[PDB]
């Protein structure tokens, strides 16, 4: 959530809640050019193949826009699609 | 917020950061000189003037990291060091069957270097790639069978190695600490 | 009696092989191909930013070529085919057929930024431009090797009746000056098994390498495995020939004192005090296809015996008195090129006048380390003529201490002497 | 024209002018999926882009459509398009709906520049006109036949668009006349996109042995139907191979070495048993005549006179005892005369790398074909069946890899059972003589068999019509034919129709045959109120209604552009 | 015979320690992780054998039985090079093959394929008890009370006739105490 | 045990990467093509940023 309700209770569901607020409390204000709840892999390899999974559509990045059609590949860097390999959208090593 | 595998011990890759910040020996294949008549490198975390003063063909000395990036775009040739030879490995495989008890005058770094070095730098040997890997494994092998006969004199108080490298600190961590953490426990336990 | 066999700087045979190196130096190396009955030839480059290697079908069968930053010139011996081809593909490739009689084979050809230089076996030396058009065609004894850096040219004759001798020369865009017309060259031709049969069979002159260092100066690599560098060339009654590696005794000085046949140097080029070369091991002196990195092997002056290094490690480790002996002399005539490379060729760089400036106080420091021995065995004379050469007014107090140590109180006296004669 | 061979280097830097850069990724990769030779070729592109760190989007498309669809929804900040197996035959501003007037960017002098390049890989030699010379953007990597064959219709193009009674009428005419005349001509191909590729490698300098090996490969695919093509790239890799070969020696694990061999015209000879090496080769059913129990008895007194016994010819090549398999070259030389099969002498390229055994050409690339076809409310089904073949097509990319040999023995062993597929439907065809003749054309109809849901891939039923093609082409009492080969699909419920061109025997030694079924296909579609589809790359593969289908072969048998 | 027998010994040790598949000494890694569980095996594929030396492999697959106790004499020789320490015990291995062979059918096993590897299938139907072979015989002289080492490998050896010292006919006795022994378990095939 | 925080150090390396933040956004901004300078600068803040990160996590 950083980067299926029902089993958890209430109090559970805030303590969840407030908990996420804290979380993106703490990579604002200062700790803010890191994310904290960023990959704890090194990036030992700055460019990587990356395979889409799933139709996302059309996305934004820094500088450029990138595409999700599903099943095609990219030679982009590890910290550009960081975050979408954490949420599954994109697969590959 | 730390995993529980990342807990108490650092994860190989860490390990291969970590030997990836250090000085290394080098020939450039491109030449970033400026002749008596080009955006600058201007690094924060390595001393930049080995890299400014790049000259092809010659021998410099940057960091790990921009050694594999290069070799990557080939711009750059990495080389090993003195003790990535035939003769050198020889000779050590040679001190660890002369002394049994003690661990030879290997770098830290010996098996994370090699790795690094035989999966990205497969023309950059004088010394066959074969063999390398061959007397690599035999004193991995050896250093395995000497941590082996080490591990008998588990002691409460205290225990000591010589020259183990840091991959092996990996190797050995999670078991040995929490055996003697154990064997604390139940001495001091068993004190009045 | 003699043949003349077609020269390129560190080409290697075709052996056992299918294929053979044709030039290898600090540009690059052209290699060549058998192709049944025609040739591959690919020129690669160890400046990849600079240069884009690249391949090409020779049909005319080219055994000799030279390799600079602004062309490439192929030569076909037998038949005086000739190709000059730019690296940066604008100005068009040029192929020339020159005059060859009945025995006469082209047996080395230089590129210049202004002219091509081809030399023939009967001692014809033919001058183009770089587009093809003629400009010289002289006779001179038979050029048996060339290698050109910018606009200096350099070039070795042999005859049975004229000998061994050297030619240097600038041609330029202006100022046209010859240094040296056929002075006669102090190396020595191999004495004349199979494995060095192969080589001698096709390089009778036992020529390894010719190149220029990286400051300009003309070094040579002869049969006996020693590089000559030619100093002060630009004055030619002070010139002279260094020895500033004998390569067989470092091979034998890294080997911890084993007489080592296994491992050979095949030069390409030379830095400032580093000679980039191939440490080629096994049974044959040239290197093969797969070519490894060049190693570095730093010049050390030839002072070493090694009668006194086998007495006192009854790796071998050189004593203080005698690295400080090499380190001084090496010092001393790094210091005279240096200083000769800067006043007249100007610094290419802003490297050249901090490293002078080390490179004396690695002669100061060498020095002393020689006044020190000099005063160990009580002998004030030759303390007194080592601390005379003693370049720097900051290294004589170090004298100073060490005679204070020694208890030589004369020789304080006549050092601070020097120090009055120094002042003014 | 606008890129010969010379300058391939230099619409190389063009794309490095246009995509070197770090910041953002300007460079997409349109390659055609379910295509050998397009796979090679774009690995050796990517491999080149990543050792020169080029940003880019590799998307394989199967129909025009979805050409059309992928090239809508993309954004303007990229600049660079290359498009690999296909677009060499459309109009692709007719096609795109591109008009230059608002992709133009600072026009000012006679300069134009343009925010977008589309460069074309195409080997379909029908080349577009207006796509070849009168467009600007779309940027052609010609072989050079417009050198040598396609400057009349140049200057008869030029001098149709320089110039919008009897004069004006007798040279316009006679030049629309010449252009409708190399208009209206069949498809064929005689280079491969991987050697184009290769050239321009050859040309900046990145050769090595992958990106050699990848170059056979893609040759090597156009071996089947394109035999030429081969022959005449043959020596050219022969050049390179002899030339980027070290010079030597024992096996070790990281010598990779990659020899000029005899690799046999068998179907996975080093993969499988050398019985069922040759009861499932192509050839050696089109010579000896497999398909019935005749074939099999000589097949079996062929093993007896070869001096080969059964229980070893059935056993694994990689198990078989080397007193067969090491003068089976010899063996070879003395049999096959009198059975006809000379010409399974052939020598090939095997590559092997430490001990992992041998992989020769021909097996490498049925192994990809074999990887790319069965890898793995109509309009939903159709959707999600192209999604299918675009996995089949990545997972065959993933099998390129070294490091991936697993996936290379899943495509064996694919191989292996779709060509057990494809023999028991062959001889399924030739056994109850569905093969009916029309006189100008000779026609199969698939209405039901074994595994009939594996013909719902284009290459699948290619590979059937190959087979086909080379059975029926030994038999010299029938001429030289086109095929019509169509196979139904119950729950998308239309008949696919692949156009088959007949081809020469392989034993003889001229001017290859084109593909006339595309121009009748085009000219019942206009004509005819057909519910048909056009968008596959290659263009004699349609997919009819089954209602329809009757029609359209007597309008078909009608029509005289077969 | 004995240097043909040494040279198979040192090629197949040469096997065992410099085969390398995807950077990997996988015979080696197999010794090692066996012996740490005290399994003294070694399963070997014969593709990889065929891929190193097919001339091993014809070494193999031609007289098995007079050339796999040398194999195990090879891997026994890797094994106390890899987990004996030098100059500062482990019995005999065994060698597992592996084969991805056509199944030869119990009814086409004949006269030609004896003394050759065979692959099959089949149905077990009865497992007998273990029995106790012998490997290390402690062989004693009745009369001049020596004693001499026999090793015995379960391939195609008697006791000798002469004692190797008139001492006796037939004088050996086995000595049981210092014995060393091996399973032995029979199975009937369907 | 928990360690004691080093604050001048952190200071100094939030401070310097701010600087180097900026830097690389205004030579962005200045985009001969000598590209491989710009990307020791992005690996050099992704090895830093990800060396910050796993402390500050661990911690
Ligand atoms: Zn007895």
């Amino acid at each position: 959530n950083g980067l299926d309700t029902n089993n958890l209770s209430h109090q559970e569901q805030e303590y969840l809640k407030e908990y996420c607020d804290l979380i993106t409390d703490l990579k604002s204000g200062d700790l803010v050019d890191i994310d904290l709840s960023g990959s704890l892999v090194p990036p030992s390899d700055v460019f990587i193949d990356v395979r889409v999974l799933k139709d996302a559509g059309e996305i934004q990045t820094e500088y450029g826009v990138f595409n999700l059609i599903k099943d095609s590949q990219f030679f982009v860097r590890q910290s550009d699609v960081e975050r979408l390999i954490q949420q599954g959208y994109l697969q590959k090593i | 917020s730390l995993p529980a595998h990342l807990q108490q011990t650092f994860s190989p890759e860490e390990i291969q950061f970590i030997v990836e910040n250090e000085p290394i020996k080098i020939f450039p294949r491109i030449t970033t000189r400026q002749k008596i008549r080009h955006t600058r490198w201007q690094l924060i975390t390595t001393d930049d003037k080995a890299l400014n003063n790049m000259v092809a063909m010659r021998s410099t000395e940057v960091v790990l990291w921009i050694a594999l990036l290069l070799k990557q775009q080939s711009k750059c040739s990495i080389v090993a060091p003195q003790w990535l030879t035939t003769k050198e490995l020889d000779r050590k495989i040679q001190y660890e069957k002369t002394h049994p008890d003690r661990f030879s005058e290997l770098p830290w770094n010996w098996l994370v270097l090699a790795r690094i070095l035989f999966n990205k730098a497969k023309d950059d040997f004088h010394d066959p790639i074969h063999e390398l890997r061959g007397k690599i494994q035999d004193l991995r092998e050896i250093r395995q069978i000497k941590v082996l006969k080490g591990l008998k004199y588990l002691n409460e108080s205290h225990l000591q190695l010589d020259n183990l490298s840091l991959l092996e600190i990996n190797e050995l961590r999670p078991f040995i600490t929490e055996i003697m953490d154990k064997l604390r426990e139940i001495h001091t336990a068993s004190l009045t | 009696k003699f043949r003349y066999m077609p020269f390129s700087p560190a080409g290697t045979p075709f052996g056992f092989t299918d294929r053979r190196y044709l030039t290898m130096n600090e540009v690059g190396y052209v290699s060549t191909v058998k192709n049944s009955e025609q040739y591959s030839i690919t020129v690669s480059f160890f400046d990849v930013g600079r240069f884009r290697e690249y391949h090409f079908e020779d049909l005319f069968g080219y055994d000799l070529c030279f390799l600079n930053e602004k062309g490439t010139l192929f030569g076909q011996s037998k038949t005086g085919q000739i190709q000059y081809r730019p690296h940066d593909s604008i100005h068009s490739n040029w192929t020339k057929i020159i005059p060859l009689q009945a025995g006469e084979r082209i047996t080395s050809v230089a590129a210049t930024p202004v002219r091509v230089i081809v030399g023939t076996s009967l001692g014809y030396f033919r001058s183009f431009n770089q587009f093809g058009v003629p400009f010289a065609v002289e006779k001179t004894s038979p050029i048996v090797a060339l290698t050109a850096q910018n606009y200096r040219v350099f070039s070795v004759h042999y005859s049975q009746f004229h000998g061994l001798s050297y030619s240097l020369s600038e041609l330029g865009t202006s100022s046209k000056r010859y240094y040296k017309r056929e002075c006669p060259l102090p190396m020595s031709l191999p004495n004349i098994k199979d494995a060095n049969l192969d080589y001698y069979n096709f390089n009778p002159m036992g020529i390894k390498s010719l190149f220029f260092s990286s400051y300009g100066d003309p070094c040579i690599f002869g049969s006996d495995n020693t590089l000559l560098l030619l100093s002060k060339w630009r004055s030619p009654e002070e010139s002279k020939w260094l020895p500033i590696l004998d390569s067989n005794m470092e091979i034998w000085k890294m080997s911890g004192g084993k007489e080592t046949t296994d491992i050979h140097v095949w030069p390409l080029a030379l830095a400032y005090d580093t000679l980039n070369c191939i440490l080629v091991k096994g049974k044959h002196i040239w290197p093969e296809f797969p070519l490894p990195l060049p190693s570095e092997m730093e010049i050390r002056m030839p002072v070493f015996v090694k009668s006194k290094l086998l007495e006192e490690n009854k790796e071998i480790q050189i004593p203080v008195s005698m690295a400080a002996e090499e380190e001084y002399l090496r010092s001393k005539v790094l210091s005279e090129l240096l200083t000769d490379t800067l006043e007249n060729d100007g610094e290419m760089y802003g490297n050249e006048n901090e490293v002078l400036a080390a490179l004396n106080g690695a002669y100061d420091k060498a020095l002393l380390r020689l006044f020190a021995s000099a005063c160990s065995d009580q002998n004030v004379e030759k303390a007194l003529s080592l601390a005379h050469e003693l370049k720097q007014d900051r290294a004589l107090t170090a004298a100073v201490k060490i005679s204070e140590r020694a208890e030589l109180p004369s020789l304080v006296k006549k050092i601070n002497n020097i120090r009055e004669a120094r002042y003014e | 024209m606008y890129y010969g061979i010379s300058q391939f280097s230099e619409a190389y830097n063009k794309i490095l002018r246009n995509s070197s850069s770090h910041s953002s990724c300007q460079l997409v990769i349109f390659v055609s999926c379910l295509n050998i030779d397009a796979l090679c070729a774009t690995k050796m592109l990517s491999l080149l882009f990543k050792k020169q760190l080029v940003q880019s989007q590799i998307v394989p498309i199967f129909g025009y459509s979805e050409l059309r669809r992928h090239y809508s929804q993309l954004d303007d900040n990229i600049n660079s398009l290359l498009l690999v197996g296909f677009g060499g035959v459309i109009d692709l501003e007719a096609f795109l709906e591109i008009d230059p007037q608002e992709y133009v960017i600072d026009t000012d002098s006679g300069e134009q520049s343009f925010r977008r390049d589309i460069y074309v890989l195409d080997a379909h030699r029908p080349w577009n006109l207006d796509n070849i010379f009168g467009s600007q953007i779309i940027q052609c990597f010609d072989d050079g036949t417009v050198d040598d064959t396609l400057g009349e219709q140049k200057e008869a193009y030029y001098k149709l668009l320089e110039l919008d009674r009897k004069q004006r009428k007798k040279q316009i005419h006679e030049y629309e006349g010449v252009l409708e005349e190399y208009y209206s001509q069949g498809t064929t191909v005689v280079n491969s996109i991987s050697a184009q590729i290769y050239s321009l490698l050859s040309a900046i300098g990145e050769t090595n042995l992958s990106n050699l090996w990848l170059n056979i490969l893609g040759t090597t695919s156009l071996d089947i139907a394109y035999a030429q093509v081969y022959n005449r790239l043959y020596p050219l890799l022969q050049d390179e191979v002899k030339r980027l070969t070290p010079s030597s020696s024992v096996k070790t694990p990281d010598t990779l070495t990659l020899n000029i061999q005899p690799d046999y015209y068998l179907f996975l000879l080093r993969h499988s048993s050398l019985y069922d090496s040759f009861y499932y080769s192509n050839y050696v059913n089109a010579k000896l005549s497999l398909w019935n129990e005749n074939g099999k008895k000589r097949l079996h007194k062929m093993f007896a006179r070869m001096g080969i016994p059964l229980s070893t010819a059935q056993e694994t090549w990689l198990y078989m005892d080397h007193s067969i398999k090491r003068e089976l070259g010899i063996i070879f030389d003395k049999n096959l005369d009198r059975y006809g099969l000379q010409d399974i002498i052939r020598d090939g390229f095997v590559r092997t790398l430490g001990y992992r055994g041998s992989i020769s050409a021909s097996e490498f690339v049925e192994a990809l074909t074999a990887l790319l076809e069965v890898g793995n409310n109509s309009a939903q089904k159709l959707t999600n069946l192209r999604k299918r073949w675009v996995s089949n097509f990545w997972l065959s990319w993933d099998a390129l890899d070294d490091r991936k040999v697993e996936l290379l023995n899943r495509g064996i062993q694919l191989a292996q059972d779709l060509q057990r597929a494809i023999f028991n439907t062959g001889v399924a065809i030739l056994e109850k003589k569905l093969i009916k003749h029309l006189r100008i054309y000779r026609l199969c109809v698939l209405q039901d068999g074994p595994d009939l849901d594996l013909y719902r891939n284009p290459l699948t039923l290619l590979r059937l019509g190959n087979w086909l093609i080379e059975c029926c082409a030994e038999s010299e009492d029938k001429q030289l034919l086109p095929m019509v080969l169509a196979s139904i699909d119950e729950n998308t419920d239309t008949y696919l129709v692949a156009g088959l061109t007949p081809r020469y025997p392989r034993g003889l030694d001229k001017k290859p045959i084109l593909n006339n079924f595309s121009m009748a296909f085009q000219q019942i579609t206009a004509e005819t109120d057909a519910k048909v589809r056009i968008d596959n790359f290659e263009s004699s593969i349609i997919e009819i209604r089954r209602e329809d289908l009757s029609p359209f072969l007597e309008k078909l048998t009608l029509s005289g552009l077969l | 015979n004995d240097d043909d027998n040494t040279e198979i010994i040192k090629s197949f040790k040469n096997f065992i320690l410099e085969f390398r598949l995807d950077s990997q000494f996988i015979y080696r890694d197999q010794l090692r992780n066996n012996i740490l569980v005290k399994n003294y095996s070694l399963t070997v594929n014969m593709e990889h054998l065929i891929g190193y030396n097919e001339d091993i492999y014809k070494k193999l697959s031609d007289e098995p039985s007079d050339i796999i106790p040398l194999f195990e004499t090879a891997i026994t020789q890797v094994a106390k090079r890899i987990s004996i320490l030098s100059r500062a015990s482990l019995p005999t291995f065994q060698l597992i093959l592996n084969s991805n062979a056509n199944q030869i059918p119990l009814r086409d096993l004949d006269s030609e394929h004896v003394s050759k590897i065979v692959r099959l299938s089949g149905i077990i139907i009865s497992t007998s008890v273990l029995s106790s072979r012998a490997t290390y015989l402690s062989i004693m002289c009745r009369n001049c009370r020596h004693t001499t080492s026999i090793t015995i490998n379960n391939f195609n050896v008697s006791l000798p006739r002469s004692c190797l010292s008139n001492c006796g006919p037939d004088p050996y006795i086995i000595i049981h105490e210092s014995s060393k022994f091996i399973d032995q378990q029979f199975l009937k095939l369907q | 045990e928990l360690l004691p925080y080093p604050h001048q150090l952190m200071k100094r390396l939030l401070n310097r990467i701010s600087m180097q933040s900026q830097l690389i956004e205004n030579i962005s901004m200045g985009f001969n093509e000598s590209k491989l300078p710009l990307l020791c600068m992005e690996t050099e803040l992704e090895r830093l940023k990800f060396v910050i990160r796993s402390y500050i996590r661990c911690r």
